[PDB]
């Protein structure tokens, strides 16, 4: 629309378009999820439940390979079970929103594998700076 | 006072997923405790097929299972369920629940006879 | 795996006597701590087998001292100083040290 | 901030914030009263009579 | 029918009692017990 060409504009903006097109635009969707005499009450309880939603995920990511590299190839594998589709096709055919409903399922399993991943990595680490 | 119900089928066809679900009371799940699955073959020894944990223990099962199985845990209804995809006519057992603690499983469950017969 | 093998495979009981089971592991089951993670079953038909003794020298809760349990190496014993017609089923030896776990084949007792 | 290609199901019947707004609504009415004068010395016999009229 | 040496527990009261009209008081009994009424100072 507008934005054709140079592909970006506001924030859900790339919600509607495919995972690959959306994937140019992370950093905004990240960005507006921190900043934004009963009242106050409730003013202070959803700036404390946003803050420890940003929290949790930060130490979500902290504990895999990525602080806060946005992006992050890491050494677990992929189930083709899970996807069982065509790789390339999702990245011009697929929303995030139906991505999420496919691999509903397939969650929770992924993130103790990269916590494994991590530690391993971490103690294959130490190994390697301990014998130098 | 830990009591351990399994549920599900014990007639099933094979080349299916199988799917039992073991309930718990008298007891927390997330405990220092593996929330494990044990068969036997009728006439026959046990057979260990896995655990969960209630902690975060990533599970692990008998490699003879051939990765067919996922044991998965439900804190918010106390229950952990075993699968077994693409199952045959000599998979038919006796399945237990049970838990792994200080002690070597001492509360299992009643253990339900699945017959795989097509 | 673990390999588990009891010794004998059958004895029928004589009331009044003892009986006796050398079990057998393929590997060490003494742990680093100083403990060994075995424990002893006994399979009621239809069942969830009654649980004799774990961590050879411990007890189980529910369990009377009448029986007795030992052992060196790979080569642990139950014993049974006063046999019961309580003591029917189809004993096991299982490991608790080692992934994967594993249990036994085990002893047939009946009365004689 | 405009979306497009996008489907949403919206359901205004069960749907939220309008309890919240409800509610919002109800409880600044109480919080709009207490600073104001209570009328309890005003439960008196009183004697009527119609307009003049 | 109380005896002498036991004393009642229980004593009746009677009072004035504002109703909800300012202008109008009622006259209203109850009952308590000992351990709540005191005698301020025949009657
Ligand atoms: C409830 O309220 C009424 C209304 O005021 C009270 O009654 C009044 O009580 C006073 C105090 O005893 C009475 O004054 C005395 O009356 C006696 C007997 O008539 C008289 O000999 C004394 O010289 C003195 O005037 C007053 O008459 C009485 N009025 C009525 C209409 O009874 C009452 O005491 C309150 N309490 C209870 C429990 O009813
Ligand atoms: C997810 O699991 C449920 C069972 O809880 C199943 O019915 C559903 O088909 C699964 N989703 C997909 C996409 O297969
Ligand atoms: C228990 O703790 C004591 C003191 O820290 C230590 O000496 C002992 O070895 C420990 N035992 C085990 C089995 O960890």
């Amino acid at each position: 629309a507008v934005g054709i060409g140079a592909v970006f504009l506001g924030f859900l903006g790339a919600a509607g378009s495919t995972m690959g097109a959306a994937s140019m635009t992370l950093t905004v969707q990240a960005r507006n999820l921190l900043s934004g005499t009963v009242w106050g009450i409730k003013q202070l309880q959803a700036r404390v439940l946003a803050v420890e939603r940003y929290l949790r995920d930060q130490q979500l990511l902290g504990i895999w390979g990525c602080s806060g590299k946005l992006i992050c190839c890491t050494n677990v594998p992929w189930n083709s079970s899970w996807s069982n589709r065509n790789l390339s096709e999702i990245w011009d055919n697929m929303t995030w929103l139906q991505w999420d409903k496919e691999i509903s399922n397939y969650t929770q399993i992924i993130y103790g594998l990269l916590e494994e991943s991590q530690n391993q990595q971490e103690k294959n680490e130490q190994d390697l700076l301990a014998l130098d | 006072q830990v009591q351990l119900v399994e549920s599900g089928p014990g007639l099933v066809r094979p080349s299916e997923t199988l799917s039992l679900t073991c309930a718990v009371s008298g007891a927390s799940i997330r405990t220092k405790a593996w929330w494990s699955w044990i068969r036997q073959p009728p006439g026959k020894g046990l057979e260990w097929i896995g655990y969960v944990s209630g902690g975060w223990d990533l599970p692990n099962y008998n490699p003879s299972l051939k990765n067919r199985v996922i044991i998965l845990k439900d804190t918010s209804l106390n229950q952990f369920s075993l699968r077994l995809t693409s199952v045959t006519a000599a998979d038919t057992a006796l399945y237990y629940c049970a838990r792994e603690g200080p002690e070597d499983f001492d509360v299992w469950g009643p253990g339900f006879l699945v017959t795989v017969s097509s | 795996d673990v390999v588990m093998t009891q010794s004998p495979l059958s004895l029928s009981i004589t009331p009044g006597q003892p009986a006796s089971i050398s079990c057998r592991s393929s590997q060490s089951l003494v742990h680093s701590d100083g403990k060994t993670y075995l424990s002893w079953y006994q399979q009621k038909p239809g069942q969830p087998p009654r649980l004799l003794i774990y961590q050879v020298s411990n007890w189980y809760s529910g369990v009377p001292d009448r029986f007795s349990g030992s052992g060196t190496g790979t080569n642990f014993t139950l014993k049974i100083s006063r046999v019961e017609a309580a003591d029917v089923g189809v004993y096991y030896c299982g490991q608790g040290v080692h992934l994967p776990r594993t249990f036994g084949q085990g002893t047939k007792v009946d009365i004689k | 901030i405009h979306l497009e290609n996008v489907t949403e199901e919206f359901n205004m019947w069960k749907n939220n914030m309008v309890e919240q707004m409800h509610t919002d609504i109800i409880s600044l009415w109480d919080q709009s009263l207490k600073p104001c004068v209570k009328l309890t010395p005003l439960c008196v016999t009183l004697q009527c009579t119609n307009v003049t009229n | 029918n109380i005896t002498d040496d036991m004393r009642g527990e229980l004593k009746n009261c009677s009072f004035n009692m504002t109703t909800e009209l300012r202008d109008k008081k009622q006259k209203v009994y109850s009952l308590f017990y000992r351990l709540d009424v005191v005698q301020i100072n025949s009657n």
